[PDB]
């Protein structure tokens, strides 16, 4: 009885070749073996020679691809003929398993056809990579050969009169037209590329996007299986573990996603609509129609994949119902009825009612659901990202035409348009991510409600009414959540600005011993934010609570209704577990549908925002102006008219005019940026415009290097840059910043001063090599007179050797009647534009003669010092107890259904209610404990970060910038307050559900764990490589969308400078490079996420296959009783999207715990301990009023490394002798001024204080009674009485003495509040003398005898005189001073003085006149 | 149990400053 091919019954009577050769029903299957082994045995030498040549030379293996025409339908026909060949294997096994013999002619041809079709697509792939089309002649003669043999078999089935009743007739007719239809695909290749029989072949090249050198993101040009399963990602993602992902390692990007290309497509759509339609604006509906018209051809494709993914989703619970129903009722028949020609044909009802066949059908349904779902995700993502590209370029195109009016720009500042780019366009992008959901998620829910009613009955409609009343509850909780988050975040903005004003003036607040009191003024605002954050935690626990206790209450209400209330159709375990798995596939879209509805409302609001922006007023469509009309409102009232002035080439026009008489309007009207109503503009550079150089009254600099704001995207030569840096006095300006030509100048970088920024803008105007140069008052704020004179003489000299026009419009009348062709604007009109002698004839000259490590160190430190074990134990215990209860509620359903099908039943229902009650109660406990632990976490970490940043030396603030401390304060507190606890609840639910699910799978099938261990290893490595790639692409996402919104700020601010140069096109390309570097980082983050999700979900599909096969096998024989088996299969389906969530939430927890690692690292910088090593009240007096601090040889250092400065200075301040001691400003001025206050490391010597020990004094009390003034003053915002004395807050009459008799009386008494008004962020237009007024106020009120002074940086001469008069009052009232003043030409008035240059005792003059008589002290005074 | 699959977009007025 050996392995016969045909039947071994009737003594080999099925081999009788009589009655025809083909009418023997086994010989036709013998024919079908022939073409498949023909292809294998003609394409094994081809494939192995090909595979060897890649093992010799594989460098060019990622170079150039060309798919043959008809490629996508080739692959989908191979997949669906693979599907039906698996079905004929299933039919063949189930038909031949009814007789005594083996009957191998039912599943030898189908099995070898399966391997032949797989090898016929590997051969096609190895011939599509290498353009050699004449070698797939073998494959087309295969398909015509295989089509003929199944044509033989099908027409003999019609002649043996099977008909469509038996199953293999239907399948064979289906796969006859399969091989026929892709044979027709093969002759399409013959027809198009014309290689076989045609005299001239058409030869195509690989496309230009592939042939470019660096393109890594090769997803739009790869075969269909690699688009489905992201196989190309592997060579990228495995590379990411050796070398990190630099921005050169990411792609350039393909042509289909370049920001210019999507912008072209979107502009074609807008132009086509506005021509054919009668819409006068391109308003809201116009933009809305245009986006759909340009991107519907992809968005419909994403929705198509999503609908197919939804239907193949419901072939999961349907397969559980079929499996468990057949696994009940004894497995009685297991044999086919039909017997045609002695062979048994399986009836199709017996086919799709079998156990293993329906299980393999379940497996193949999941490998198509969970691949079309991922293709649906990515196509929705990729079309959304191409909206980000085209809409940012569209917004920026209408930045390049926006007028700087008082109505267009006078309404919306650059903060509005930066928030427009960021918030608005991202939520419009998020609408096109969620766009297939509003087309499919209703079909998902509707087909879900319908077939859940067919499975169970009307009690399932009570259950479906519960979950369909869990979408509005999620919506209203999310609405209250967004309200609370709105109020909390715009409250903590005020807290972060207050912390910025308390951490910028670190030296000034530490000098008056005011780090503790200002920390309290921060802590009060923090606790108001903490109340708002507690409301955030309440409204986000209920989202967790509803997500994890609406389905349990739904299941409890469902089955208790069906048995107690209904008594209609008793379980039937198949009915119960099909209903459970349907509830999980319904619970996922429901909570997310609330977020979809939110995104739809925001999308409509967002296109409204972007429509009123896009259709606001534009600007418009040598020098000569005739008509003289120029306005800002686009009709009526010209703000500068009667302008009839001509300034041709070869000129340097100094201009003049009144204060606010239309000066900048006149210059900008020549610039063509004003809507000139009446008049013409003749224009010719030595009517179209040349690159007019310009520098506005308000300065402007790109947030870049100082040379980058000087050369301004132009070539760089050393000679002209050195001359412009010398003439504009820029070498002291470069040295004024600690890096010069590498420091990030301007805003977002090194904080400059007003004179410095005005001089930098003038430098960019001269260097840019232009046929005109406009200087709109450069010498207005720059009070350095000789700088302006050298600039004036140097501007004339530079342009005279260049022969190009200049125009300087200001009131600097020192040169205006001398050597210009001047023009004067009186009352907003032109009087005379001529020579200086004409102004000597119109009465106007009178005025000029008048690692890659991770969590567990940082996560342990986070959980310990933040939570506290009295709640850490409650959190971990409640999660584990809730999940044992969830295993119990599922297992109790299984045990009750087994004992109900084979028939204490009300006992089962009652204990089911008392297990569902524990489910809801434990989920509320876990939902409260996670968010409450996170709330307490943020409280103690914020007080620790504030106190350790307070209890720090000022030397640390010299080392690290204010940018680093403010960033890891504000943004990282946000991450550890509102993002880590929600991620913690999601992570502690996701990994615990996975351990729960695999314990249950291993419990039902103890064969699984042997097949789990290699599967868990593969799951572990996929997890490992994804973390390495996802972290690096995440930082590459963040640090690339930052410079782009930086660009949108820096463009809208200095708009008129860019349109002046006609250098708009270079900034257009800078955006497009930034947008390409953003979209390629965003697309790699998307495609790496999909590679994880496809690969981990296939691992989940293999879980389903192994679990279902071993469970049914152990329930046919070992009698599992099928209650457990349904409980097995309904968790095998849920594994596939718990491994996904475990790995993704672990990656998000990684990046977010990295923002608590940095806060602990910055808590690790502690110094300046308040060490009073005596009896701390006996060492000082009540207040030191001697002023007799004899400094004794106090030698200074900071790091104590290589160079002390102060040496042997045995110098005393006598009581009364207000010793103004100036020295060398290069070495010993600023260092000594800081170290005088015990704010530096005096490593030796003796620093006395009135003869007492100032090394063991209370440093709070020591820094209390010794006042100071500063060089660059700043006012901490608050009350004016808080600006005078926050630690005291003594009385108003002390403030009356202060704010009258010191200074500023006609500002304080003329203020609206007085001493109790809010200092509006520093006193933005108060004075510079308020610094000295606050100095004298704090010197008389805080018992301050000493007053250590520094010089004014920028002040008025009368303000310096008023400071001198207040200094006379300071000696008369405080009697102790030791002053150093960098304004050296005025610092001679003292009693005794010492000039101590380069760290020595070099000059001493106890009378003041002896310094001016001697040699060395006079030379520093000459 | 999905938060990143939810609407990740939130309000961002203050940004990362420097360093
Ligand atoms: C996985 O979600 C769902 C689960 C169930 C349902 Cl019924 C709908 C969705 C859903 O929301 N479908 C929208 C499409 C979607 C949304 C989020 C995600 S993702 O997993 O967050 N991957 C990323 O976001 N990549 C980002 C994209 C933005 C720039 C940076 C990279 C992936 C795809
Ligand atoms: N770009 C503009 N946006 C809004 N209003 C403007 C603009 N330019 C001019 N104006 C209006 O035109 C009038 C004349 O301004 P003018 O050109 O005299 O300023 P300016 O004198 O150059 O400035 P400054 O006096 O500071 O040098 C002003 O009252 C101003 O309100």
């Amino acid at each position: 009885m050996p392995l016969a091919f045909c039947g071994t019954e009737n003594h080999s009577a099925a081999y009788r070749v009589d009655q025809g050769v083909l009418n023997n029903g086994c010989f036709v299957d013998a024919l079908n073996v022939v073409p498949h082994v023909f292809l294998l045995f003609i394409t094994f030498p081809i494939l192995f020679i090909g595979w060897g040549s890649q093992s010799s030379k594989v460098h060019i293996h990622h170079s150039t691809w060309l798919h043959f025409p008809g490629h996508n339908l080739r692959w989908i026909l191979t997949f669906i003929l693979l599907f039906v060949l698996v079905c004929e294997i299933a039919e063949g096994i189930l038909s031949d398993g009814v007789t005594e013999s083996r009957h191998l002619h039912l599943y030898m041809p189908a099995g070898m056809a399966f391997m032949a079709a797989i090898t016929s697509v590997v051969y096609y792939h190895n011939i599509e990579t290498s353009n050699f089309p004449k070698l797939l002649i073998a494959l087309l003669i295969y398909w015509t050969l295989a089509f003929i043999t199944k044509t033989i078999k099908f027409v003999k089935f019609y002649d043996h009169a099977i008909g469509f009743s038996q199953l293999r007739f239907c399948l064979t007719g289906l796969l006859v037209i399969l091989y026929g239809m892709l044979l027709l695909v093969e002759v399409n290749v013959i027809r198009v590329r014309r290689y076989i029989f045609f005299k001239t072949p058409r030869e195509v090249k690989p496309p230009e996007d592939l042939q470019d050198l660096g393109v890594r993101f090769l997803q739009p040009f790869v075969n269909l299986l690699s688009k489905g399963t992201y196989w190309w990602m592997n060579a990228f993602i495995k590379t990411a573990h050796k070398k990190p992902i630099d921005l050169r390692a990411i792609a350039k990007l393909p042509i289909a996603m370049r920001a210019l290309t999507n912008y072209q497509r979107l502009c074609v759509a807008f132009d086509a609509q506005a021509r054919k339609d009668t819409q006068s604006p391109q308003g809201a509906r116009a933009i809305w129609r245009a986006l759909c018209h340009a991107f519907g051809r992809r968005l419909i494709l994403s929705s198509t994949f999503r609908i197919l993914a939804d239907l193949l989703g419901f072939a999961g619970p349907l397969c559980i119902f079929g499996i468990v129903d057949h696994l009940g009722k004894e497995n009685h028949v297991f044999q086919p009825k039909t017997q045609f020609l002695g062979v048994y044909f399986v009836s199709s009802q017996e086919f799709l009612g079998n156990a293993y066949v329906l299980a393999v059908l379940l497996f193949l349904a999941l490998l198509l659901q969970r691949t079309f779902l991922q293709a649906s995700y990515y196509v929705a993502i990729e079309t959304g990202i191409n909206l980000r590209g085209a809409i940012q370029t569209k917004i920026y195109n209408k930045i390049m035409h926006m007028s700087t009016s008082n109505l267009s720009m006078g309404e919306m500042t650059a903060g509005q348009i930066c928030n427009l780019v960021a918030i608005d366009t991202n939520q419009l992008m998020w609408f096109f991510f969620l766009c297939p959901n509003l087309w499919t998620m209703p079909v998902q829910i509707i087909v879900g409600v319908i077939l859940l009613y067919y499975i169970l009955g009307v009690s399932a409609l009570i259950g479906a009414a519960v979950i369909i009343l869990l979408a509005p509850v999620q919506y209203f909780v999310a609405t209250k959540l967004s309200q609370a988050q709105r109020t909390t975040l715009e409250h903590s903005n005020e807290r972060l600005k207050q912390t910025n004003e308390m951490l910028r003036g670190m030296k000034l607040l530490k000098l008056y011993a005011w780090e503790s009191i200002f920390c309290s003024r921060v802590e009060v605002t923090r606790r108001k934010e903490m109340t708002s954050l507690r409301a955030f935690a309440v409204y986000t626990s209920i989202s967790i609570f509803m997500n994890t206790a609406i389905p349990i209450a739904a299941v409890l209400i469902t089955f208790v209704g069906h048995v107690s209330f209904f008594k209609e159709s008793d379980l039937s375990p198949s009915v119960a577990f099909a209903s459970l798995s349907l509830f999980h596939i319904l619970v996922t879209p429901l909570f997310l549908l609330s977020s979809v509805v939110r995104s739809t409302v925001k999308a409509l609001v967002s296109v409204q925002k972007l429509s009123e922006f896009l259709s606001s007023a534009e600007i418009r469509e040598c020098v000569q102006i005739i008509g003289g009309f120029f306005t800002w409102t686009p009709d009526g009232i010209p703000t500068l008219s009667n302008i009839t002035i001509r300034i041709p080439r070869g000129q340097l026009t100094m201009i003049v005019g009144q204060v606010g008489c239309g000066k900048s309007s006149l210059l900008l009207a020549t610039l063509g940026e004003m809507q000139k109503v009446s008049g013409a503009v003749f224009w010719n550079s030595n009517r179209s415009r040349g690159p007019v150089a310009y520098a506005s009254q308000k300065p402007w600099l790109l947030n870049a290097t100082v040379e980058e704001n000087i050369t301004f995207e132009s070539p760089f030569n050393k000679q002209r840059y050195k001359m412009v840096i010398e003439a504009c006095s820029l070498q002291p300006d470069i040295d004024i910043l600690p890096h010069g030509d590498q420091t990030q100048i301007g805003e977002r970088g090194i904080n400059l001063s007003g004179g410095q920024r005005q001089r930098i803008s003038v430098a960019r105007a001269l260097y840019q090599q232009t046929n005109v140069v406009f200087l709109d008052d450069p010498f207005s704020a720059l009070d350095v007179h000789l700088s302006d004179h050298l600039m004036q003489a140097g501007i004339l000299e530079l342009l005279r050797d260049d022969k190009r026009t200049v125009v300087l419009v200001t009131h600097k009348l020192q040169y205006l009647p001398h050597a210009d062709w001047i023009i004067a604007m009186k009352d907003g009109t032109i009087q005379r534009e001529g020579t200086l002698k004409d102004f000597q004839r119109s009465e106007c000259q009178l005025f000029e003669h008048w690692q890659r490590a991770k969590i567990p160190w940082r996560a342990c430190t986070k959980y310990l010092s933040s939570a506290g074990i009295l709640l850490l134990s409650l959190l971990v215990f409640s999660q584990l107890l809730k999940h044992m209860v969830l295993v119990a509620i599922d297992y109790w359903l299984a045990k009750w259904t087994d004992s109900a099908l084979v028939l204490d039943q009300s006992v089962y229902a009652m204990v089911f209610t008392l297990l569902c009650s524990l489910g809801i109660v434990l989920c509320l406990v876990t939902s409260v404990t996670v968010e409450w632990t996170g709330l307490k976490v943020a409280k103690r970490l914020h007080r620790s970060l504030l106190n350790r940043i307070i209890l720090a030396p000022m030397r640390f603030f010299e080392t690290t910038p204010l940018g680093s401390i403010l960033n890891r304060f504000s943004s990282d507190c946000n991450t550890i307050d509102q993002h880590i606890p929600s991620t913690l609840e999601c992570l502690s639910r996701s990994t615990l559900l996975c351990v729960s699910a695999l314990t249950v799978i291993s419990y039902v099938t103890p064969v699984f764990l042997v097949a789990l261990l290699p599967l868990a290893v593969v799951c572990y490595f996929i997890q490992k490589y994804f973390r390495v790639a996802s972290r690096d692409l995440q930082q590459l996402d963040d640090t690339t969308q930052l410079p782009l919104v930086s660009h949108f700020a820096e463009t809208v601010e200095g708009l008129t400078t860019i349109r002046a140069f006609r250098y708009e096109a270079r900034f257009q390309q800078k955006l497009l490079e930034y947008t390409d570097s953003n979209n390629i980082a965003s697309l790699f983050l998307t495609a790496a996420n999909r590679w994880l999700e496809v690969c981990m979900e296939y691992i989940g599909a293999c879980v389903v296959l192994i679990a279902a096969a071993t469970s049914i096998s152990n329930s046919l024989h070992r009698e599992l009783s099928a209650g457990l088996v349904g409980l097995g299969l309904t968790y095998a389906l849920m594994v596939s999207n718990y491994l996904n969530w475990m790995v993704r939430n672990l990656a998000d927890m990684e990046i977010q715990l990295g923002a608590v690692k940095r806060i602990h690292a910055l808590l690790k910088t502690e110094a300046e301990s308040y060490e009073g090593l005596l009896a701390p009240s006996l060492i000082p007096k009540n207040w030191p009023d001697q002023g007799k601090i004899q400094i004794q040889n106090l030698s200074v250092r900071y790091d104590s490394s290589l160079k002390p400065v102060l040496k042997h200075v045995n110098t005393l301040i006598s009581p009364g002798q207000k010793i103004g001691i100036c020295g060398r400003t290069g070495s010993g001025k600023s260092s000594f001024s800081l170290a005088f206050f015990r704010m530096v490391d005096m490593f030796e010597g003796r620093i006395i204080i009135d003869g007492i020990d100032i090394a063991k004094l209370p440093l709070h009390t020591l820094r209390s009674r010794l006042s100071i003034i500063l060089q660059d003053p700043v006012l901490f915002s608050g009350t004016i009485r808080f600006n005078l004395d926050p630690e005291k807050k003594c009385s108003d009459s002390t403030l009356w003495e202060a704010l009258e008799i010191a200074q500023l009386k006609l500002v304080v008494k003329a203020l609206p509040g007085g001493l109790d008004a809010i200092i509006t962020e520093g006193g933005e237009n108060f004075s510079q003398g308020q610094r000295q007024l606050f100095c004298l106020a704090r010197a008389f009120v805080r018992k301050t005898s000493i007053f250590i002074m520094d010089e004014a940086t920028a002040s008025i001469d009368m303000a310096t005189e008023n400071i001198l008069q207040k200094v006379v009052m300071t000696a008369f009232a405080d009697r102790t001073v030791v002053t150093i003043a960098h304004r050296v030409h005025t610092i001679l008035s003292a009693d005794l003085v010492m000039v101590l240059k380069r760290g020595a005792i070099l000059e001493f003059d106890k009378p003041e006149t002896l310094l001016s008589q001697k040699d060395s002290v006079f030379a520093s005074f000459v | 149990m999905l938060s990143r699959k939810g609407i990740i977009p939130e309000e961002y007025v203050l940004t990362r400053l420097a360093e």
